[PDB]
RNA sequence: CGGGGGGAACCUGGGGAACUGAAACAUCUCAGUACCCAGAGGAGAGGAAAGAGAAAUCGACUCCCUGAGUAGCGGCGAGCG
RNA sequence: GCUGUUGGGAAGCAGCGCCAGAGAGGGUGAAAGCCCCGUAGGCGAAAGGUGGGGGGAUAGGUGAGGGUACCCGAGUACCCCGUGGUUCGUGGAGCCAUGGGGGAAUCUGGGCGGACCACCGCCUAAGGCUAAGUACUCCGGGUGACCGAUAGCGCACCAGUACCGUGAGGGAAAGGUGAAAAGAACCCCGGGAGGGGAGUGAAAUAGAGCCUGAAACCGUGGGCUUACAAGCAGUCACGGCCCCGAGGGGUUGUGGCGUGCCUAUUGAAGCAUGAGCCGGCGACUCACGGUCGUGGGCGAGCUUAAGCCGUUGAGGCGGAGGCGUAGGGAAACCGAGUCCGAACAGGGCGCAGCGGCCGCAAAGUCCGCGGCCGUGGACCCGAAACCGGG
RNA sequence: GGUGGAGCCUGGGAGUGAGGGCGCGAGCGAUAACGUCCGCGUCCGAGCGCGGGAACAACCGAGACCGCCAGCUAAGGCCCC
RNA sequence: GGGAUGACCCCAGGCGGUAGGGGAGCGUUCCCGAUGCCGAUGAAGGCCGACCCGCGAGGGCGGCUGGAGGUAAGGGAAGUG
RNA sequence: GGGGCCUGACUGCGAGGCCUGCAAGCCGAGCAGGGGCGAAAGCCGGGCCUAGUGAACCGGUGGUCCCGUGUGGAAGGGCCA
């Protein structure tokens, strides 16, 4: 019995081309061009995605070195006192008290510079 | 061994032999596999690269025609040429051992024992090759069509009376065999088509 | 029991190997071939049981043995195919060429004579040869040999 | 087709009753005069080929 | 009275290669296959033992199974059978 | 087999019935055992053909001892020389056939049984004929775990055609409206083509350039966005606008990161190969034999092959034979042993189920399935060349 | 001592038989070569996945099942990018 | 380890990877299942889907097109991606 | 290095091992047969050692007396060297 492709081929083809859509040019409108792309993108993403993580935490660094300066220390000096101190809140906490909530941050700055 | 109900004049009087007790589902299977293979056309055919009905000369230059490399358009990387490993007449047919089947022709007629779809009877009372003449029949022997049913018997006559029936499979008892039996719900002999069973499985 | 109800036993029934269908098969592009060489290629490699590269073989290398036969060929001298006496045991009464064979003991066109691993039986044995062994056992154990013609 | 017997090897060996592949031994056929006694003598008996090598004289005799 | 020519393959006779295999190649193989020619027919050939070959036996020929990849053949190589 | 019902259409769903030696299938406005063509089961030939079976003719057929020693298939048998066939490749080389030379006999003859001689046996050449069982498939029919318009024959259609070639020769593409043409009167813009209403239809982006109508490709409208930016074009975070009704979708301004796919490579984004794009064809199979593994059946036993009967998707018969039950040896030959050997020596290849009679397991064997191997085009395409006949 | 995708044995299926950089020991080379030929090892090959090295298969770090807007570290780094 | 057996639960450890070995599955054509079930209140196919289950290949659900076919659990065979 | 008598420069095997991809190549105690040198214990299966060689196929010579193509022989072979 005879089994030619069928239904089969095109409709992976628009699979492909469904996850393709918003791709410029071909990369988009056609098939192998878009699987050459959907490979990048797929490991762009995990490759990424491991690196939110690490983007931010420079981020979080990068306003509470701005706060702790403020009070007269660097990001350096007041990690050190928090651990010291036995403070275990995260750059993520610490990077909103630092906005929001501007004299929680300051008495841990403080905390901070006595725990040395 | 196991109580066969009878259906006679007189009445249900049962009858006992010695069927098998275990069911080997593998083995009926293997039987019908057989059945189901033996019985097949292998008429699959497709015309090879050589079988096809073109010449063979070399279509252009091997080189400097600044396409790709070709010979005869009968190449099965052609349209309407060759096919590679399509089929052929093949003779699905094959041998499988006797035993085998004499031991799935008990088997097969067992399990309907266990479940008690198996009855006999001595005549058809008042058959004579008129389907109706069955039904009313069939009627008084609890064969309602809610149940397909294997017919087996010598009995022409009876045989061409319910052969139409939708619901009843015909045969002689010298062509009983499992797939038939499993493909039915019931099962149904004379003592006779019952006797030379007996005569196959010993 | 029902068609639907008819599965064959787990394993008896096995898949096939399909080379030559994606990466995820494990079985794709070479098709579990390797990369170039005659062995990829159609056809592939001669016997390998024979062949061995172009250097003598090693069955050529070995010795010839004994007689190879000559034409017009084989010579016809009677056959003997021997039977050991505990294979013997089932028999009762008087044993012959005829119902060793029709018992699937003895293959016909070849003789019939008797070997003794095993036990003799006071039986009426009937054969074209008997073995020293044999005899002793067949003698002492009050049986009756009778060689033929 | 069913196999051919090869009969290069039906006339240089033999398969014992368990599998074994026995061949003669190489050496003896000429320039042996100033070989051994030791030589001569125990070239002259059979030797168990290498499983490998043997194996392969196997499927070359189908039949035997 | 008969023949002449045609017929898809199938059949018998007269002739008859090569690539290839032998991991080169000449004997060898491919194979008396492909092909050419004459002929015949619904079939053609073969066929009533100056046979087979060891049974003191068989009983024309044809075909299939089996005998058997046995006996044997072979730069005893590939392979043939 | 009518009705009722939804529907463009009933064969659909509901109610009540019927046939069935016919519930194979195909049609009918859709899905019909009972509407049409058919199916099971039966009928049938004035005339041509055939007539392998029946009956009838005819050519043709047939005894025994006794003596006789006329006949019994000629350039033949037979010898040598050169070849062909047979499994036989000069081999120890017979047998069958015959191109060259020499060259008999008629049963007390002659050929044969693998050079030759003898014994013993088989046959009776040099004239011819001979049914069936066997092979093929232009033809007709039945049937398919065969294809379904790049498939299946090269042709489903006006195909060995158009077209290519001087010629042999090469060799395509091309199917489908609808249940029914009821195939769009008439009017309007236009030379026409084409369209716009009217009208038909269940449906007219089913309008004949017609079933379904995907993808590349082209265009119109809309939302976001872009003219100081840099780039395998994407991914992550955030923000602005649009849509949908603590959420999601489309879009992209900025910041971070980031060297296509495949191939062949020690190593490619790679300035190494292949590919413009899309859609369809397109490459590890089959038969026999072998060898491991595996699910089963039987088990010192297992199993049949061609065939015969049965069936018409019914299976059963068939034991010839093959593998196994004993191996060792070049062999005679011995044999649980045997071979080298003087050996009672030494060595090679060999030799011996589990519980309580039973059951259970197994050597082995058989069919299935699976991987791999041998033989064939053997995973697919590709040479330059050889050969044969035209 | 060691219970590890350790080892022994029988059997089936392979691929590989074109390696390359580094480090140490040599030969060859000119105490040249991203040179060549061997030895122990390592890595790339197959980790062209990740961090460092400006960027770079093989130098330093480290063996990626998947997800997090959590923490600690290695090489390397802390004036700005 | 539970419990008895692949019922699901807990603890621990493994899981970069070319050639290549192995295992478990999806999907296409076809056959039994099928004189059956689905279907004009609309089959197969086609365009969308931000919803559902699946690691994934894929499987359902819904809306538009489409207008007569399709085919389950469980098995079989391949011109199967 | 000298000399005396000698032929073990044995036949039939050969436990166990070195080496080793195959096949080969290498060492070899000891048992019997029959001998040699020695008072004897003991040594001797060529040479202080490591190269001085060539697998199968085909055929020659001596021996064996295994097969002998209806039987007894022969042709031609096989085994030993
Ligand atoms: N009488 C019988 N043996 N009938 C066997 C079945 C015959 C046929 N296949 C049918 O179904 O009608
Ligand atoms: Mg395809
Ligand atoms: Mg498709
Ligand atoms: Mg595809
Ligand atoms: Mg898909
Ligand atoms: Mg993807
Ligand atoms: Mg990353
Ligand atoms: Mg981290
Ligand atoms: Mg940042
Ligand atoms: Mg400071
Ligand atoms: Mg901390
Ligand atoms: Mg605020
Ligand atoms: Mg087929
Ligand atoms: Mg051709
Ligand atoms: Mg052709
Ligand atoms: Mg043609
Ligand atoms: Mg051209
Ligand atoms: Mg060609
Ligand atoms: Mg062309
Ligand atoms: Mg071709
Ligand atoms: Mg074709
Ligand atoms: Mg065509
Ligand atoms: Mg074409
Ligand atoms: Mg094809
Ligand atoms: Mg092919
Ligand atoms: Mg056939
Ligand atoms: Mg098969
Ligand atoms: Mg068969
Ligand atoms: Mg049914
Ligand atoms: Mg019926
Ligand atoms: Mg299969
Ligand atoms: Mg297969
Ligand atoms: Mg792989
Ligand atoms: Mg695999
Ligand atoms: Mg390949
Ligand atoms: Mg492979
Ligand atoms: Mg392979
Ligand atoms: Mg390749
Ligand atoms: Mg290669
Ligand atoms: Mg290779
Ligand atoms: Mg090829
Ligand atoms: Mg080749
Ligand atoms: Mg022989
Ligand atoms: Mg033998
Ligand atoms: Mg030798
Ligand atoms: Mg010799
Ligand atoms: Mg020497
Ligand atoms: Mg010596
Ligand atoms: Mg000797
Ligand atoms: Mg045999
Ligand atoms: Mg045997
Ligand atoms: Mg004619
Ligand atoms: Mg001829
Ligand atoms: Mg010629
Ligand atoms: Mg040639
Ligand atoms: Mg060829
Ligand atoms: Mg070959
Ligand atoms: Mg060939
Ligand atoms: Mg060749
Ligand atoms: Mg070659
Ligand atoms: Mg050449
Ligand atoms: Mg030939
Ligand atoms: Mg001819
Ligand atoms: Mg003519
Ligand atoms: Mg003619
Ligand atoms: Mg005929
Ligand atoms: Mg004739
Ligand atoms: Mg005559
Ligand atoms: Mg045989
Ligand atoms: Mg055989
Ligand atoms: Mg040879
Ligand atoms: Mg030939
Ligand atoms: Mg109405
Ligand atoms: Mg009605
Ligand atoms: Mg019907
Ligand atoms: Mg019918
Ligand atoms: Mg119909
Ligand atoms: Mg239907
Ligand atoms: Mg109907
Ligand atoms: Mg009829
Ligand atoms: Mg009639
Ligand atoms: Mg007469
Ligand atoms: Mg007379
Ligand atoms: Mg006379
Ligand atoms: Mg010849
Ligand atoms: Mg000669
Ligand atoms: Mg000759
Ligand atoms: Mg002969
Ligand atoms: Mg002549
Ligand atoms: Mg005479
Ligand atoms: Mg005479
Ligand atoms: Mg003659
Ligand atoms: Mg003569
Ligand atoms: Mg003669
Ligand atoms: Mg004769
Ligand atoms: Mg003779
Ligand atoms: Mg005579
Ligand atoms: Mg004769
Ligand atoms: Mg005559
Ligand atoms: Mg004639
Ligand atoms: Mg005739
Ligand atoms: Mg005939
Ligand atoms: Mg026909
Ligand atoms: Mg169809
Ligand atoms: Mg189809
Ligand atoms: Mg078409
Ligand atoms: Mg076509
Ligand atoms: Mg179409
Ligand atoms: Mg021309
Ligand atoms: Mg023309
Ligand atoms: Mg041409
Ligand atoms: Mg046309
Ligand atoms: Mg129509
Ligand atoms: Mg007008
Ligand atoms: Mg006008
Ligand atoms: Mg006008
Ligand atoms: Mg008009
Ligand atoms: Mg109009
Ligand atoms: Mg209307
Ligand atoms: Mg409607
Ligand atoms: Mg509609
Ligand atoms: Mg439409
Ligand atoms: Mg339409
Ligand atoms: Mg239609
Ligand atoms: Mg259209
Ligand atoms: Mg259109
Ligand atoms: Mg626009
Ligand atoms: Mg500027
Ligand atoms: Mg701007
Ligand atoms: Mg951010
Ligand atoms: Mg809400
Ligand atoms: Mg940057
Ligand atoms: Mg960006
Ligand atoms: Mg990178
Ligand atoms: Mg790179
Ligand atoms: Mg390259
Ligand atoms: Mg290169
Ligand atoms: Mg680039
Ligand atoms: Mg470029
Ligand atoms: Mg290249
Ligand atoms: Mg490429
Ligand atoms: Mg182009
Ligand atoms: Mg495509
Ligand atoms: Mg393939
Ligand atoms: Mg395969
Ligand atoms: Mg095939
Ligand atoms: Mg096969
Ligand atoms: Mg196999
Ligand atoms: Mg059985
Ligand atoms: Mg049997
Ligand atoms: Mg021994
Ligand atoms: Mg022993
Ligand atoms: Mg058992
Ligand atoms: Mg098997
Ligand atoms: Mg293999
Ligand atoms: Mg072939
Ligand atoms: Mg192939
Ligand atoms: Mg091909
Ligand atoms: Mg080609
Ligand atoms: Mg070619
Ligand atoms: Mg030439
Ligand atoms: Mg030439
Ligand atoms: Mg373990
Ligand atoms: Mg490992
Ligand atoms: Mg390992
Ligand atoms: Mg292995
Ligand atoms: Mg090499
Ligand atoms: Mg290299
Ligand atoms: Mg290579
Ligand atoms: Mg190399
Ligand atoms: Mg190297
Ligand atoms: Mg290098
Ligand atoms: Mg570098
Ligand atoms: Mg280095
Ligand atoms: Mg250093
Ligand atoms: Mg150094
Ligand atoms: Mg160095
Ligand atoms: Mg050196
Ligand atoms: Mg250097
Ligand atoms: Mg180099
Ligand atoms: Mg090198
Ligand atoms: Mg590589
Ligand atoms: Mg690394
Ligand atoms: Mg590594
Ligand atoms: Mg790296
Ligand atoms: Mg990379
Ligand atoms: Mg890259
Ligand atoms: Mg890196
Ligand atoms: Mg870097
Ligand atoms: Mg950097
Ligand atoms: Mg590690
Ligand atoms: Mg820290
Ligand atoms: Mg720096
Ligand atoms: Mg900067
Ligand atoms: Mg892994
Ligand atoms: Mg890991
Ligand atoms: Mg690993
Ligand atoms: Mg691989
Ligand atoms: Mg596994
Ligand atoms: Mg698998
Ligand atoms: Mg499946
Ligand atoms: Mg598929
Ligand atoms: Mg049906
Ligand atoms: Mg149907
Ligand atoms: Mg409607
Ligand atoms: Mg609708
Ligand atoms: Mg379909
Ligand atoms: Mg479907
Ligand atoms: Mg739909
Ligand atoms: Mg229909
Ligand atoms: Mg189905
Ligand atoms: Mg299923
Ligand atoms: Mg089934
Ligand atoms: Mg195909
Ligand atoms: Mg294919
Ligand atoms: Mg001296
Ligand atoms: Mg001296
Ligand atoms: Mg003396
Ligand atoms: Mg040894
Ligand atoms: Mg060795
Ligand atoms: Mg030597
Ligand atoms: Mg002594
Ligand atoms: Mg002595
Ligand atoms: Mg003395
Ligand atoms: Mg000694
Ligand atoms: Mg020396
Ligand atoms: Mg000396
Ligand atoms: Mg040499
Ligand atoms: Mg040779
Ligand atoms: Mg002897
Ligand atoms: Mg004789
Ligand atoms: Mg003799
Ligand atoms: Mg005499
Ligand atoms: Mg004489
Ligand atoms: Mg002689
Ligand atoms: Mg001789
Ligand atoms: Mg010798």
């Amino acid at each position: 019995p005879r089994a030619k492709t069928g239904v089969v081929r095109r409709r992976k083809h628009k699979k492909i081309l469904k996850l393709a859509k918003g791709y410029w040019g071909l990369r988009s409108k056609s098939f192998r061009k878009a699987r050459e792309t959907l490979f990048a993108a797929g490991n762009y993403a995990y490759a990424h995605r491991k690196r939110r993580k690490r983007d931010f935490r420079r981020l979080w660094i990068v306003r509470i070195n701005a706060a702790c300066r403020q009070h007269g220390l660097n990001y350096s000096t007041f990690i050190h006192g928090l651990k010291k101190a036995g403070i275990e809140v995260d750059r993520k906490n610490l990077a909103d008290l630092a906005v929001r909530e501007p004299q929680v941050f300051a008495e841990l700055v403080e905390r901070a510079k006595a725990a040395q | 061994v196991y109580q066969i109900p009878v259906l006679s004049p007189s009445g249900r009087r049962e009858l006992a032999a010695d069927l098998p007790a275990e069911i080997n589902p593998h083995l009926l299977w293997e039987v019908v596999r057989w059945q189901l293979a033996k019985r097949r056309r292998g008429t699959a055919s497709t015309k090879t690269r050589g079988e096809v009905a073109y010449s063979g000369r070399k279509i252009w230059p091997q080189k400097h025609t600044g396409r790709a490399r070709h010979g005869d358009i009968g190449a099965p990387i052609f349209v309407g040429g060759g096919v590679v490993f399509g089929p052929k007449p093949r003779d699905y047919s094959y041998t499988l051992p006797k035993k085998v089947r004499k031991k799935g022709l008990a088997m097969a007629v067992a399990d309907r024992a266990r479940e008690g779809k198996l009855l006999l009877v001595e005549a058809f009372a008042g058959v004579n090759g008129k389907t109706k003449e069955f039904l009313a029949w069939a009627k008084e022997a609890g064969l309602d069509g809610s149940e397909s049913v294997l017919l087996v018997t010598g009995n022409e006559l009876v045989r061409r009376a319910a052969r139409n029936l939708p619901w009843v499979v015909t045969l002689a008892p010298e062509g009983l065999n499992v797939y038939d039996i499993v493909r039915t719900e019931r099962l149904v002999m004379d003592l006779d088509a019952w006797e030379v069973f007996q005569n196959r499985i010993g | 029991m029902k068609l639907s109800d008819l599965r064959p036993n787990p394993g008896a029934n096995k898949r096939r190997k399909r080379v030559g269908r994606g990466p995820g098969s494990g079985h794709g592009k070479t098709a579990t071939r390797g990369h170039k060489g005659q062995k990829s290629r159609s056809g592939g490699l001669k016997d390998p049981r024979r062949f061995e590269g172009g250097r003598s073989t090693t069955l050529m290398r070995l010795p010839k043995r004994g007689m190879q036969g000559q034409v017009p060929g084989e010579i016809k001298r009677p056959r003997y195919q021997g039977v050991n006496l505990k294979d013997l045991a089932r028999f009762e009464g008087e044993v012959t060429p005829e119902l060793l064979v029709r018992a699937g003991l003895l293959k016909k066109g070849y003789r019939l004579k008797i070997l003794g691993e095993g036990e003799a039986k006071p039986l009426k044995v009937v054969a074209h040869a008997f073995s020293k062994s044999a005899l002793e056992k067949l003698k002492a154990a009050g049986g009756e040999p009778v060689l033929l013609e | 087709p069913k196999m051919k017997t090869h009969k290069g090897a039906k006339k240089r060996v033999k398969i014992t009753a368990s599998g074994k592949v026995v061949a003669m031994k190489t050496g003896k056929r000429h320039l042996n005069w100033q070989k051994s006694g030791k030589e001569i003598r125990q070239k002259g008996r059979k030797f168990v080929l290498a499983k490998p090598e043997a194996e392969r004289i196997k499927l070359l005799l189908p039949y035997e």
